[PDB]
């Protein structure tokens, strides 16, 4: 059937973030440009993948943009893989 | 069980390219 809940539970985080930076189009550009430093890795190698960095940073950049908003990183906690509890 | 960062460059590049599927 095949496993594709956790991926429109990204869709609904991301269109929410969407939906709420109505007033700050420009948060679209940043958040995914430091997420960007992440994901690098896999295109980065020609082999295996890797970490990117220190997820604290990429959540600590993300953070600067959305501020106000705790609600957002919360969520955000999820697609860090730290303790899962 | 795929939860990582990955997920947002996902979810963007699919909801981006989504807003343009929809007009037609």
């Amino acid at each position: 059937e095949s496993d594709s809940v956790e991926f429109n539970n990204a869709i609904s985080y991301v269109n929410k973030i969407k939906t709420r930076f109505l007033d700050h189009p420009e948060i679209y550009r940043s958040f995914l440009e430091i997420l960007h430093t992440y994901q690098k890795e896999q295109l980065h190698t020609k082999g295996r993948p890797f970490r990117g960095m220190s997820e604290e940073e990429v959540f600590t950049e993300v953070a600067n943009l959305f501020r106000g908003q705790e609600d957002l990183l919360s969520e955000f906690g999820q697609f860090l893989p730290e303790a899962k509890r | 069980v795929r939860m990582n960062i990955q997920m947002l460059l996902e979810a963007a590049d699919y909801l981006e390219r989504r807003e343009r599927e929809a007009e037609h």
